[PDB]
């Protein structure tokens, strides 16, 4: 279980 | 070699996010909180104003010859209640949709960024170490031109694979870091755009409510002669 | 007789201005002061917000690949500085043009209304007394039909003149009182109309500044694919 | 010198 990015789904 | 320059740039982006961006974001959240505490003060006092203005309205309403000034004052308070509540709307776009979501991301991001940088550093050092050691093994065979033994060529293939692996790792690691930075600024810009759209609806509401009622209010005490 | 009814109405208008209107106006001035103290809190905190937002701007400005998000954040702060100062404009329309001028009138009005009512009461009683006494003199002659002595007719002329004088005095005194009331509500409505016109210019400014810059801000983090 | 109306010049 690695740590999930709080910004994973932010479009750029 | 430019690989090592890129490796340091990458370390620097993570350090910049953790020591500059996220603390500044903590400060921005605290200003936002102050701002909303203030904005609550002003909503409240706007209340007391407009009640004191309806009181004057009630007095005119009960007089001979100033009744319609009573109506005017009622309408001014009413227009303000309609404007205010388009402001309370922009206000909650500020709390639930901006301050809360920023606080929520920055909370988890400490652990997330400490872990990502650390995983990257470990992987990059482990690929570097393995490459250096393949290269040393080769230099050993090769010390004691256009001629290679079977085992020398196997080392050559392996060094070439590891070196390609290391360079891709550093290349992708740099792209990923710059993308982590851009995501955090994008989210910030998005949350500000959303509060903005609500400021636009609040200002538009005010313009049109006033455009409607102001000329009648300016007529109420004109010379009828 | 309807004269006496009108005389009491007139007394009541002055009493209503002195005991209801002017105290309510004192209260309205105090709410306005609170309101402007609050509005100052919000202007200040809006400052700290938008400085914390320019800080995030400076950070993006210095990065690879997020510079134009730096520009976006600069522009959002700038738009807010332009909106704020159209608000500080509406704000001084509130202090110098509304609160100050109300305070100035209500200060002098205590003495002015106490004196007017009192002068009216004295004049109306003095005309009443003189009439009653002419009438009594006549009733005396007349006690000890279509026949009048020279002196009886002189008293008749004089009573008729004084009675006409008294009725006009009470009639004009009532009109004047209702006009004193309407003036004070008119001035209030006028000062509110002037702050309103400035609220309209502030909201109009905000609409158009945002209408201009918002679609570009919403584009800054769109998929380019 | 009688007392001047603070509202003397207000239009109605």
């Amino acid at each position: 279980g690695t740590v999930q990015n709080p910004y994973a789904d932010v479009k750029t | 070699s430019r690989s090592e320059e890129m490796h340091r740039l990458t370390e620097n982006v993570y350090k910049t996010i953790m020591e500059q961006f996220n603390p500044s974001l903590r400060n921005f959240i605290a200003m936002g909180k102050n701002y909303e505490k203030a904005l609550a003060g002003v909503t409240y006092a706007a209340k007391g104003y407009f009640d004191a203005l309806v009181k004057m309205g009630e007095l005119a309403s009960e007089s001979q010859g100033s009744k319609e000034l009573g109506d005017v004052l009622f309408q001014m308070a009413e227009v303000h209640r309609q404007i205010q509540n388009q402001l309370e709307e922009m206000l909650k776009s500020f709390h639930n949709e901006l301050l809360t979501q920023l606080e929520q991301k920055v909370e988890l991001d400490s652990r997330y960024l400490s872990a990502a940088l650390k995983k990257y550093q470990t992987e990059q050092r482990s690929k570097g170490d393995a490459l250096d050691k393949c290269q040393a093994e080769l230099k050993k065979l090769r010390k004691k031109p256009q001629k290679y033994s079977d085992k020398e060529l196997q080392y050559i293939d392996a060094i070439s694979n590891k070196q390609g692996e290391l360079e891709n790792y550093v290349s992708d690691g740099y792209k990923t870091a710059l993308t982590e930075e851009r995501r955090r600024f994008c989210f910030l810009v998005e949350k500000q755009c959303a509060v903005a759209k609500n400021s636009a609806a609040y200002h538009s509401k005010g313009k049109e409510l006033l455009a409607q009622k102001l000329p009648l209010w300016q007529q109420a005490c004109a010379d009828p002669s």
